[PDB]
């Protein structure tokens, strides 16, 4: 476990490539949350010179200044405490590593996908000793409703208007996916009072940080009343919910669905597209896990096409009991 | 992802490459056997062939194939080719899989004793890798942490404890060795099971492992053109080879895997989480057997990339007819990023140059997708409809995820008042 608040409204990042459309589309969330300034303070970018790139602060072009060395960066901005690393799978390691080289840096999320296990587990280790969050590798990254959001998470105006992501409801999540992120905003968004915070781990087999580190944060946020999880064949990281449930430690209502069931169902091995998503002993698959999860007294609907359903029936318990 | 690699490639890299001060013997000592071997040939690059008797298995990801009489032992020549005479070229199920038995590895019987044969495996995981021992081979466990070393002097302290006193020296060598052979080359799983080891020194007698596929870019040099076999049970295919070229060429993920080619329910579904959820679906009404690929498209590939991933596609459902007609399911979640009209736009292409066999195979599409200027994506995916003919059933973000899929399959009805929202 580490911090409980990784991002505030108050967040200074650094992005680390060039990538002008996700830090508008950051841009334009934090304008419509209200945030009284830019989340992103400085972008960080070796194949070009020291520059200033123009954005737009609702209409009014502003500047956001782009460093040759990260060095640079850190020291004009002591405000930052977050990294978005866009470094290519290359690259990612070296660049993680500085970036743990800087004291004010308490999270980084890694975009890249194909990072070799081996290199993570080294990031995992420094990371760990440093007490610095990773979100990643190998994410779109995650979001926190009036707050911050990581990069493409969420998308454009558009989506983030239609999916209330613009201000906090309720509900937290944790998912294996990137894209299903997005989808967990939209049915969250229809089914209770929206999200208050999501991240995505990213489809590795060793994420920077697990399931369970997001679930027992949001357990210690006030403003969270319950838990979204969507896991995934592989692994067995599930199992710490089941763990934590019954040590008392998990208290607030927590819905999961594991997906790869049809895994089950395959005459051979099936590598799916995540990383990690390759169960290596019967205990790894998705209805071994989803079956557990049922029951330790986790909320699992009986598909995927029910997970809706169960969300919206827990919430509407929260509230009938004055929790929310 | 971590991909399992042949017993040959395994044993030809630690033969290459490991240190040790143990002479490990029969190093190369291997000969692979296909049914169109030239026997003659092989023959007379491999003499040794003759000079000993011999073990015959098949190398094809095949696990306990001595349980499964899979492993003829202390053979002459000639019984070796009267043990694979039933064989070769035979289908075979083993467990639930069934392929053709095609892929043999012939090697050197050492004999040796029960209590010469020794258990070794490395294995990753996210505190870092575990060494195994047993002095009953054919047990002692110890955490190598991320940034350990494992000298000769920790396995005897570790692990070596029951081992027989005259062997300690060699084993702590050889397993010393072995683990900054697992490092060095980016193994995940690397176990020896017999390790054998009589007076004369150590032998390999069996090998499985798996390597990080994602380090080739680190280790190419040492891997060389280093081949990832299926699983036991599926076949390799040209059109997957082609895809993953695609795959290696930028940041986009495009992934392929044929399941079954003459299934009648095909996809092409943005996203590695979407992409499981849409097959776990088809699979919970009952359409496994049906299900000819599992894959998927993302990270905004161009329309080009996606253009040439659709074909792959179409082409691979438009090679023999079904009575029934097929089905492609075109899904996905709302994505964050994604350009969901230029992707659109390049499968439309796609569809547009195979009109022809579309229409020909009775192919029913359904269309469900958000995201980026997904509006423009699904208008076009209605209009290549109305110009070719095609029937297309397209929905976006009101509608739930997967209820396409029981739509496709006939499940649930079609809900034209969702069209294109
Ligand atoms: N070259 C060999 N010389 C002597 N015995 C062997 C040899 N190869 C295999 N064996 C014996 O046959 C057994 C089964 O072979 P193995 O390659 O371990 O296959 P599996 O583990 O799939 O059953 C071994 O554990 C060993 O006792
Ligand atoms: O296109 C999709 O639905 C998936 C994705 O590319 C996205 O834009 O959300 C996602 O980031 C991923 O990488 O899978
Ligand atoms: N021994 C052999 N038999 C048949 N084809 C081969 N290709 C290479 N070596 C061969
Ligand atoms: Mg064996
Ligand atoms: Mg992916």
């Amino acid at each position: 476990s580490k911090s409980t608040t990784l991002f505030s409204r108050h967040t200074k990042a650094i992005v680390w490539g060039m990538q002008t459309r996700a830090v508008q589309g950051m841009l334009d969330f934090d304008y419509v949350c209200s945030r009284d300034e830019p989340s992103v303070a400085a972008m960080v970018y070796p194949f070009t010179g020291d520059h200033k790139q123009k954005f737009y602060w609702g209409h009014k072009e502003i500047l956001i200044p782009v460093f040759k060395n990260m060095a640079d960066a850190m020291r004009k901005h002591p405000e930052v405490d977050v990294l978005i690393n866009f470094a290519s799978l290359r690259s990612a390691y070296d660049s993680t590593m500085e970036t743990m080289n800087y004291a004010q840096i308490r999270t980084i999320a890694i975009i890249a996908e194909g990072i070799p296990e081996a290199l993570t587990r080294k990031l995992i280790k420094k990371a760990d000793q440093k007490g610095v969050t990773i979100i990643g590798p190998a994410t779109v990254g995650g979001i926190k409703p009036g707050c911050f959001k990581i990069g493409n998470t969420g998308g454009m105006l558009d989506n983030i208007l239609a999916s209330k992501l613009y201000r906090p409801g309720s509900v937290a999540y944790v998912s294996r996916s990137g894209g299903m992120s997005n989808e967990l905003n939209n049915i969250i968004s229809r089914t209770t009072d929206g999200v208050y915070e999501g991240v995505a781990i990213g489809g590795d087999r060793y994420p920077g940080s697990t399931f369970m580190d997001h679930v027992l944060r949001y357990q210690d946020t006030p403003g969270v009343k319950m838990i979204v999880v969507l896991g995934e064949i592989g692994g067995t990281e599930e199992y710490k919910i089941c763990r934590g449930i019954k040590e008392g430690r998990l208290t607030k209502p927590i819905v999961c669905w594991c997906i790869g069931t049809c895994a089950t169902m395959f005459s051979s091995e099936v590598q799916f597209g995540h990383a990690g998503a390759c169960a290596n002993q019967a205990s790894e698959t998705a209805v071994a896990k989803n079956q557990a999860l049922k029951e330790a007294g986790v909320f699992v609907p009986r598909s995927f096409d029910e997970l809706g359903e169960i969300i919206q029936s827990v919430y509407e318990d929260l509230v009938a009991n004055g929790v929310i | 992802s971590a991909k399992a690699i042949s017993e040959q490639t395994g044993k030809e890299l630690l033969y290459k490459f490991i240190c040790t001060t143990s002479a490990i013997q029969n190093r190369f000592k291997y000969a692979r056997v296909t049914p169109d071997t030239d026997w003659a040939r092989l023959l007379q690059d491999h003499p040794w062939l003759l000079s000993q008797n011999l073990v015959v298995k098949p190398d094809q990801l095949i696990k306990r194939r001595g349980k499964l009489g899979l492993v003829g032992v202390n053979l002459t020549l000639d019984g070796v080719k009267s043990w694979l005479k039933p064989r070769l070229g035979q289908e075979a199920t083993v467990g639930k899989a069934t392929g053709f038995l095609k892929n043999f590895l012939i090697e050197p019987f050492v004999p040796h004793s029960q209590a010469e044969e020794f258990y070794v495996c490395i294995y990753a995981t996210r505190e870092g890798d575990y060494v195994l021992f047993h002095h009953e081979g054919g047990a002692q466990k110890l955490l190598v942490g991320v940034d350990e070393k494992l000298n000769p002097e920790d396995i005897k302290k570790h692990l070596l404890v029951h081992a027989p006193e005259d062997k300690k020296e060699i084993l702590a060598s050889f397993i010393s060795g072995l683990f900054n052979f697992y490092e060095d080359l980016y193994f995940t799983y690397l176990e020896i099971n017999p390790l054998v080891v009589t007076k004369d020194g150590v032998y390999v007698l069996d090998l499985a492992a798996k390597v990080d596929a994602t380090a080739d870019y680190i280790c190419k040099v040492k891997w060389g053109d280093i081949e990832f076999p299926p699983p036991f049970g599926r076949e390799a295919y040209p059109e997957e080879a082609y895809i993953a070229d695609l795959d290696a060429k930028s940041g986009a993920s495009l992934k392929l895997t044929l399941l079954n080619p003459k299934g009648r329910i095909w996809t092409m579904v943005a996203g590695g989480g979407a992409s499981v959820v849409y097959s776990d679906t088809i699979c919970d009404l009952g359409g496994v057997n049906e299900l000819a690929n599992y894959g998927e498209y993302s990270g905004a590939p161009s329309e080009q990339q996606t253009y040439d991933y659709a074909k792959t596609i179409l082409s691979l459902m438009t090679r023999e007819k079904h009575p029934d007609g097929k089905i492609l399911i075109i899904g996905g979640s709302i994505a964050n990023f994604t350009n969901v009209a230029a992707t659109f736009k390049g499968i439309v292409r796609a569809i547009r140059d195979y009109q022809g066999p579309l229409k020909e195979h009775e192919v029913t599409i359904f269309v469900r997708r958000g995201g980026p200027n997904y509006q423009e994506g699904l208008r076009v995916m209605g209009e290549v409809g109305k110009t070719t003919g095609i029937p297309i059933h397209v929905f976006g973000t009101e509608t739930h995820m997967t209820a396409i899929v029981g739509m496709a399959l006939g499940h649930r009805p079609i809900p034209e008042n969702l069209y294109f929202q």
